[PDB]
């Protein structure tokens, strides 16, 4: 499952 | 408010006419609150998630607020639905949840709609 925190960490390419 | 969707993807800088990562045209999805945009594939969304996020006021990771209480507190506890990307605090669920599940978790709205 994703949380905001894990999603931030796995989507590093976001400006 | 003063929101205008950005015409470029935060990840690859391409517009809807050309995703620079894939080399294909691809629509942008844009945050309802801040206007930041991304190609769904750059956001790593499935195709079904892509369709879902276009049906409601999707928010980007930074703006995401809990559907149930409306806050953006406790990033470590704000689950994102794996079918629609809406955010729910684990402590706003009932029964509340102690840890993010392994593998997919989907919200009650999607459970109602799809099953
Ligand atoms: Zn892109
Ligand atoms: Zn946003
Ligand atoms: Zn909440
Ligand atoms: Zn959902």
């Amino acid at each position: 499952a994703r949380t905001k925190q894990t999603a931030r960490k796995s989507t590093g390419g976001k400006a | 408010g003063t929101v205008i969707p950005n015409n470029y993807c935060d990840f690859c800088l391409g517009g809807s006419n050309m995703n620079k990562k894939s080399g294909r045209p691809e629509e942008l999805v844009s945050c309802a609150d801040c206007g930041r945009s991304g190609h769904p594939t750059c956001l790593q969304f499935t195709l079904n998630m892509t369709e879902a996020v276009k049906t409601y006021k999707w928010q980007c990771i930074e703006c995401k607020s809990c559907i149930l209480c409306g806050t953006s507190e406790n990033d470590d506890q704000l689950l994102f639905c794996d079918d629609c990307d809406r955010g729910y605090h684990m402590y706003c669920l009932n029964p509340p949840v102690a840890e993010p599940p392994e593998g997919s978790w989907s919200c009650h709205l999607c459970w109602e709609l799809l099953k």
